[PDB]
């Protein structure tokens, strides 16, 4: 049971890092020529849920 | 529903970005006066008259994307209520089966 | 006012696509360009006769 | 006068767009929390199994 | 980013202060453009004065 709960939360962390690599790889791929470039509202904000290094 | 919400959010904020560029140009256009500096006789051309969405169609697509954003928010609220009912029923049923 | 008119129309010719599709101010500016053309023509004729 | 009317119209539409995108962001955050709770539902329906 | 890896990191630091510096840069170029077109208006005035006196 203890190994099962460890497996569940490591799976959650791994899937989070999956999609985080997806998002940041898209950010690295974005450049000046891209067709979805916009001018965002409050872009220098700290959302409720921010953690540090 | 999360990814649909983010997609329509992207569409509405692109409308906002176009709004802000137009406002930043047109407020400086309003700031001009007769005794002002930084004015020139740019040659007459058709560059002053292009066509993508006339003011009635301008307000039309603005209202369209705002109404679609409202529809997306209502759909997400209905999904939230469905999640509430589903989870309550799930916990209640499995607790009764255990007892 | 020709400077002001052409500068206003040129700056408004830099807006994004869905916004740069005519306006009441745009029509007013375009019409008064022709109005000023008539006015300058009349003043030039008056100057020549003077 | 006509240019200032255009400024006021653009300001009204810009404010409406800001309100709708803020509402969508708040709705997305709360539905993220609801999905995250569904994730604990999936996690806690395994030890009974 | 969903829950805990939404991180105030060095990339966020660089994006934020590049946004601030870009705002300052665009302000500086608008000021320079206004100054140069004021100089242009001075050129047009002196050119017209030269036309009259010639």
């Amino acid at each position: 049971c203890l190994l099962q709960e460890a497996r569940q939360q490591l799976n959650a962390d791994h899937r989070g890092k999956m999609e985080t690599l997806d998002i940041d790889r898209g950010c690295l791929s974005l450049n000046l020529k891209s067709p979805n470039i916009s001018l965002k509202i409050n872009p220098t904000r700290v959302p409720s849920g921010s953690t540090t290094l | 529903q999360i990814r649909l919400n983010r997609e329509h959010k992207e569409t509405c904020e692109m409308g906002w970005s176009d709004k802000v560029e137009a406002y930043n140009i047109d407020e400086a256009c309003c700031r001009y006066h007769n005794q002002s500096t930084d004015v020139q006789f740019y040659p007459h051309s058709a560059k002053f008259e292009e066509s993508a969405s006339t003011p009635e169609t301008w307000a039309k697509f603005t209202q369209d994307n705002l109404y679609g954003a409202e529809r997306e928010r209502l759909a997400s609220v209905n999904l939230r209520e469905l999640i509430e009912c589903i989870l309550q029923d799930t916990a209640e049923d499995l607790r009764l089966q255990c007892d | 006012p020709l400077k002001v008119a052409q500068t206003r129309l040129y700056q408004r010719s830099h807006r994004p696509n869905v916004e740069l599709c005519r306006d009441t101010a745009q029509f007013r500016l375009v019409s008064e360009v022709e109005e000023l053309n008539v006015s300058l023509a009349t003043l030039r004729e008056k100057l020549l006769e003077a | 006068k006509k240019v200032g009317e255009h400024l006021q119209d653009t300001h009204c539409w810009k404010s409406e767009l800001q309100r709708h995108v803020e509402e969508l962001v708040a709705e997305t955050d709360l539905l993220l929390a609801q999905k995250q709770r569904l994730e604990r539902a999936l996690d806690a329906t395994a030890l009974p199994f | 980013r969903p829950n805990v890896e939404l991180c105030r990191d060095q990339a966020q630091f660089g994006l934020t202060d590049e946004v601030h510096q870009l705002e300052a840069t665009i302000a500086a170029l608008k000021q320079k453009l206004a100054q140069a077109q004021d100089a242009l208006d001075a050129l047009y005035k002196h050119l017209a004065r030269l036309q009259a006196d010639i």
